[PDB]
């Protein structure tokens, strides 16, 4: 399931903003 | 609404025209407990001896302000927050400077991000949702009215307060800008087709950020998201995106045109631009006045044990705050 792969994805901490 | 913006854009104007400095120190307040860092600065609950208060100190090291190119970024949100006025935006009470830091004192919020309520709650029902992104919708209106572009919407930067309502921190990118903009800044989920593109975009690209949080408000996740940032920009500029069975017909239109890779045909930036937002169906039921005077029945309010208290805010490691015997960045930070 899509909730699932987002679990299991690198990416559910709090993401860090990018600009350079 | 056309009536309240002209007050308020001239209340701003004059803040904008006249920004404050120097109205504080940092003797004046208590260290008491990190609550955020990041790439040149750092967010502690503080305590201000004089009144008893406390507050959320954002402290930023200059010279990695510097090396990170980030000064006029930097100067941009102070000088913005010192003149804005909303109650969804969290209220800079002082700021000031030493040899090696710059200091913004503001508001604390001890409700927490939305972030981890969302994150451990696993997805809003679409009314809690909806309550939110009216929130969003209004403080939206307001900063644009004032030439204001946000430029990093996303769950991490909402603190809910007690009353259970949105206060949007960190405008590290916020910009005055009349016209097109070309600086590639935000968070990778949340990015505009456009930004990705490095075409020039204008304020288009807050609400299509804020089409990215009603749908992870309201899926548990983000509608793009890939374990690296390229592969998931190749999502946003795709034109696809999926809904999860639950989404209501209504969301699913209202985030098609909020998700729409065509600027040109993207709801917020059209003739009516916001009314296209705020007489949309999905939001039929919303109380606009209402909203915006916090008269509406909170969806959720969080548990405070008390002010001071952090227990709604992950922990961090400490580090003793130093000033060095010489100024560190003088012209740079001039103005602040
Ligand atoms: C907890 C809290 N109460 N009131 C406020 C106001 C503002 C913030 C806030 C603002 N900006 C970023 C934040 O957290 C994430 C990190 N990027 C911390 C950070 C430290 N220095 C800078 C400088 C420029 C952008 C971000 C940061 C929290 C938090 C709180």
């Amino acid at each position: 399931t899509t909730y699932a792969d987002f679990i299991a994805s690198g990416r559910t901490g709090r993401r860090n903003a990018i600009h350079d | 609404v056309k009536e309240f913006l002209a007050k308020a854009k001239e209340d701003f104007l004059k803040k904008w025209e006249n920004p404050a400095q120097n109205t504080a120190h940092l003797d004046q307040f208590e260290r008491i407990k990190t609550l955020g860092t990041g790439s040149f600065g750092r967010v502690m609950l503080v305590k201000h001896m004089e009144t008893g208060n406390h507050y959320a100190m954002k402290i930023l090291d200059k010279q990695k302000v510097v090396k990170l190119k980030q000064i006029e970024h930097t100067l941009n949100e102070k000088r913005i927050l010192q003149a804005v006025n909303f109650p969804f935006l969290v209220k800079l009470e002082f700021s000031f400077k030493d040899n090696s830091n710059l200091y913004m004192v503001m508001e604390y919020v001890p409700g927490g991000e939305m972030f981890s309520h969302l994150r451990r709650i696993g997805r809003f029902s679409e009314p809690h949702a909806r309550f939110y992104a009216a929130q969003i919708v209004l403080t939206f209106e307001y900063l644009h009215s004032l030439d204001l572009i946000y430029r990093d919407l996303k769950p991490e930067n909402l603190l809910i307060d007690q009353q259970g309502y949105i206060q949007v921190t960190d405008f590290g990118f916020a910009k005055r800008v009349k016209g097109r903009t070309w600086t590639l800044c935000g968070t990778p989920e949340y990015l505009a087709p456009e930004i990705i593109l490095s075409k020039g975009y204008n304020k288009a690209v807050d609400w299509w950020a804020l089409g990215v949080l009603i749908y992870e408000m309201a899926a548990g996740y983000p509608p793009f998201f890939a374990d690296q940032p390229i592969q998931i920009y190749e999502k946003i500029v795709s034109g696809k995106v999926r809904f999860p069975s639950h989404f209501s017909s209504d969301l699913k239109d209202l985030l098609r045109n909020l998700l729409q890779v065509d600027l040109t045909k993207r709801f917020g930036n059209l003739k009516d631009g916001v009314n296209d937002i705020k007489n949309h169906k999905w939001f039929a039921t919303t109380d606009w006045i209402a909203i915006y005077q916090r008269k509406v029945e909170a969806p959720f309010i969080p548990k405070f044990k008390g002010p001071g208290d952090t227990s709604n805010f992950d922990d961090y490691e400490e580090e003793e705050i130093r000033v060095s015997i010489n100024e560190k960045c003088g012209k740079e930070f001039s103005e602040f």
